[PDB]
């Protein structure tokens, strides 16, 4: 077992007090935060607004990067 | 030393009946249930509960250390058999004394002689009770089945020695039959229970079952408290109890209670209990049973004798001397069913399903022991009853009227269930005998019963916390945000 | 710190905590395991793979116990750390040539510090 | 029944001493807290803690049935109230017998007897004290006023019949300024006590305060535990406070001690308590008053006398019998520096702030008891003190030696405090002894001493819910990420 747990380091509740204390914590914990339907949309992306000189080698490293960056 | 905290361990209605019992009593009541049954009404009546776990009861409930983990961490004090699972196995009477808390049972000799129906057999020869004589021990294999089949005469009865509830056990007609019954029985009961003993004896073809409850006492006091008779069955069950027990002559109710007597002092019987016979339909008494859970028939006894019977197990279990001391008499007369969840339009078959409604009767005369709720779900996971149909009257005509009334009243749906054949039974003639004799016997209803029914047509998140660095699983439902 | 019923608890809360169906743990894609200590390999040799002598904490070089060019075996005395005026032997984990032997009783010495060659 | 856990009513210094006396006796501890003390030492000191809410004393330490339900949450045995608050309150003390706990203290009516400062005197008249030969009950009017000092002579002291703390007491020194100070002194009774309720005494004019500290046992054993000077004082409150009480000689000192023993037995006091004895500027040795509890100043007679008095308190709340019979003899001698937030160099007015350092003195000869550690904070709603001191030695002067050392090592900052005066009066030849006599006096801070120390130059998250049968209102940081 090598998972993070939520320790109560100091104090010695009764069961009833742990769950009140779980359901406020439970109810207070977050929602969906960076959520599982991210899509890719490179619609309009900043780098392509940019001028570029024709030689630029932002070229290489900022606008062919951020296009195949996956 | 004393009954104080009561946890009872089992599914559904005799939970409820006996906490029930325990709430009557003011006793405090701690439940366990199986994940399908953490909303059941047990678990919300009970005054505490506790997660045994597990999706069905062949994952938890066999497990004597799940048992006793909540029966320390609730601190009950006192723990109760009920019928079914552990509540007729001595590993459990020897878990319970060893960790220092209180069987409400029989001692484990009293269950270890009394589990396999062998050894009452062996004990009833001795106690001179009626027997089907056979022999009292098994023969020793099939060259002796066939040998003893022809000696004593087919048809022959091939019974496992702990095939209880009507499953381990056969009958053949002829001769040439029996040693395939035998072969038969032998590996189908390895298969459910690993041990093959297996015993044969001479079958009866017209039956009756008949049993008498009995009381007893650390101090020696004992009290036969009342009787019932079984004879409604189908696909060899109990389905129908009658009480106090009705067509038999004070000649029968003689040998029915005094060697009754005689086989529990042969016994050195203390608690309660129940000696069950056979009667013929010409009322001639033979074995079968003496039985040591609370039987499931227990209400009409508690309505017809005046004792809640579990609270006299209460004070028996505190070895206080009887307060009942008398064989009483029974009034009138009761009837009891069993509300099974099968479809009786499609011959009985199981049927599972969600108890979308459920409606059970109510008034005078009529009593239920409810083990499941409007919007519960049923299910061959665990036991096969939602609940109890109980009826009472003077007399078997009054408590028949108010049985045909309370099964057209009683009303399930959402799922198939037996109160259609009840009230079809409660119906049908042959149940309602002379005054003298009646008509019913076993196989009566699977041969001569008029059928009428139509069929019909997030998880749970663990997660743990530390106290100190003291390990305490917690468990919520999925979401809580 | 949390109060429950009154009752004062401490409530050490994991970052990467998700209960109720939460997300943003490991929010980047993070990958978790068991840090390595700061020490070299260990199995084996840490140092000992190679030719030099390395002090194995702080001290002082109280004694040399070996002199310039000696042949030496593995287990011999090299010198001894004074550190928190405890002795410490710092031995000679190969057989070879003291060489380059860089240190004369009383030096101050550091973790890591090269005291010679056995070459 | 024997007490398993101890509430302790109170905050700071002296909740830290019993919390610490608690777990050397080995009892369980509860400590509770207002909101300015949700980080003070001694809620973290106890085994566990309660938030009582609320942002003042009245919102807080008072409440009698919050500290029950407190008592009644923890499973708390025993309750051990501070100085103050509902220490002396009687009808708590019933409120908590009501409740079957265990009150650490004397009974509601020893308590009921001493709490009125007019059966005070009958109980001192009861019992033979020494005391000034007048003894009115609360006086009529001015005119009776005058002709009680023109009786027992001025100059007069006017005393309120209840309260404490200095409040009450006003000096006449002539007979034409009586009557208006007699309405006016009515009307601070009335004010801060209701009752318009004042006797009058013959004041003695230069006087020493002295007391005794006394152990008494529920089974009628009295010991008289100690001796202490406490004459060193500012409007008539205590600063430094000496063991034992320096100059007395053997006569006089066994008469207060006898006295202090007929005044326990002849209340039935049982407990720690004080008795407190003045002698005058001629050395008119008089009783003054009865504290019904162990005292602030406890410690200099524990290092002195060697007992732990609070470990008495608990064996007497048990019940047991004293071990002690003979009276202890002072092994050494020791002075006691209140350290408080207030500013000597200003006329001690309060003056609160960020206790930003706290540098306690250590090594030999020395003790600290504190309520605050580096990054405290403190405002006017409480004590202002901040720590005691106690410094000892084989004699007086070899403890003014520790003392002028301990007073300099000691650094604090952030806050003004009494630390610079100490330093000053340590150095003092009044203070000094001149071998069997000193020249300080009740008075001498205000009137002798010469002061010329140079002045010093969010909300948090609730819901409330209820959990089976239990109501719990749970309180959390206003910010939780979680
Ligand atoms: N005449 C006096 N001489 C010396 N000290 C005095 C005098 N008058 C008041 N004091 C000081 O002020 C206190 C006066 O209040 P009192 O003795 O009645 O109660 P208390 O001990 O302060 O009570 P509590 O701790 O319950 O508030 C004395 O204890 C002493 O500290
Ligand atoms: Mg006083």
């Amino acid at each position: 077992d090598h998972e993070a747990h939520i320790k109560v380091l100091r104090g010695e509740p009764t069961p009833e007090e742990m769950a009140a204390l779980m359901a406020v914590l439970a109810s207070a914990g977050g929602g969906p935060a960076e959520p599982v339907k991210k899509e890719r949309n490179m619609w309009g992306h900043p780098v392509d607004k940019l001028r570029y000189s024709v030689f630029s080698w932002q070229r290489v490293t900022l606008l062919e990067r951020t296009h195949m960056r996956r | 030393s004393k009954i104080s905290k009561v946890l009872v361990a089992n599914r559904g209605e005799i939970a409820v009946r006996v906490i029930r019992a325990a709430k009557d009593a003011g006793l405090a009541s701690v439940a366990v249930y199986a994940e399908p049954d953490a909303d059941a009404p047990h678990v919300r009546l009970a005054d505490e509960a506790f997660a045994l776990g597990g999706q069905t009861s062949a994952e938890s409930y066999l497990v004597f250390e799940k048992i006793l983990d909540a029966a320390e961490k609730s601190g009950a004090n006192a723990i109760h058999p009920g019928y079914g699972f552990l509540s007729e196995n001595a590993d459990f009477a020897q878990a319970v004394i060893d960790a220092g808390l209180i069987w409400i049972g029989p001692s484990p000799q009293s269950i270890r002689d009394l589990g396999d129906k062998v050894t009452a057999r062996h004990i009833a020869a001795r106690a001179k009770a009626p027997l089907v004589p056979g022999t009292p021990d098994p023969v020793k294999d099939a060259d002796e089945v066939v040998a003893f089949a022809k000696e004593h005469g087919v048809p022959v009865a091939i019974k496992a020695a702990f095939g209880g509830g009507g499953r381990g056990m056969k009958v053949a007609r002829t001769l040439e039959e029996i040693p395939e019954l035998f072969e038969s029985a032998t590996r189908e009961a390895i298969a459910a229970f690993g041990r093959g003993e297996c015993f044969v004896e001479r079958y009866l073809d017209k039956p009756r079952h008949v049993e008498a409850q009995v009381i007893a006492d650390q101090h020696g006091n004992v009290v036969v408290a009342g009787t019932r008779d079984c004879s409604l069955q189908r696909r060899f069950q109990k389905l129908v109890e009658e009480a106090p027990a009705p067509f038999l002559t004070d000649a029968q109710r003689k040998e029915i209670h005094e060697s009754a007597k005689r086989i529990c002092k042969e016994a050195g019987y203390y608690g309660a209990g129940t000696v069950e016979y056979l009667v013929g339909q010409d009322g001639l008494i033979s074995f079968l049973e003496v039985n040591t859970r609370l039987q499931v028939e227990h209400p009409v006894t508690e309505e017809t004798s005046g004792i809640d019977l579990v609270r006299q197990q209460f004070k028996i279990a505190n070895g206080e001397p009887l307060d009942i001391t008398e064989d009483p008499t029974p009034r009138g007369h009761s009837f009891e069913f069993r509300i099974n969840g099968e479809d009786a339009g499609r011959g009985f078959l199981p049927a599972p399903g969600p108890v979308t409604k459920f409606v059970a009767p109510t008034g005078p005369g009529v009593r239920m022991d409810s083990g499941v709720e409007t919007g519960s779900v049923i299910g061959g996971q665990f036991d096969s009853m939602l609940a109890k149909l109980i009826v009472t009257g003077a007399t078997r005509e009054e408590a028949l009227e108010r049985s045909r009334r309370a099964l057209a009243e009683f009303t399930v749906e959402g799922l198939a269930t037996v109160i259609p054949f009840h009230r079809a039974v409660v119906s049908d003639p042959a149940f309602i005998g002379d005054g003298e004799k009646f008509d019913v016997h076993t196989r009566w209803i699977e041969t001569e019963w008029n059928n009428t029914v139509e069929p019909f047509t997030v998880p749970r998140q663990t997660v743990v916390v530390e106290v100190g660095g003291r390990r305490l699983e917690v468990s919520l439902p999925g979401d809580l945000a | 710190v949390v109060e429950v019923g009154g009752r004062r608890l401490e409530v050490s809360l994991p970052g990467d905590l998700a209960i109720g169906g939460g997300g943003g743990a490991a929010a980047p894609g993070v990958v978790r395991k068991k840090p390595k200590p700061r020490k070299r390999g260990g199995g084996g040799a840490k140092a000992a793979s190679g030719d030099a002598v390395t002090a194995p904490m702080q001290g002082t070089v109280v004694k040399v116990a070996v002199e310039e060019g000696q042949e030496v075996s593995a287990g011999d005395l090299v010198v001894v750390l004074e550190a928190m005026k405890m002795e410490n032997p710092v031995t000679a984990h190969k057989d070879g040539t003291i060489t380059g032997l860089a240190v004369e009783a009383g030096a101050a010495i550091t973790q890591g510090t090269v005291i010679a060659e056995i070459k």
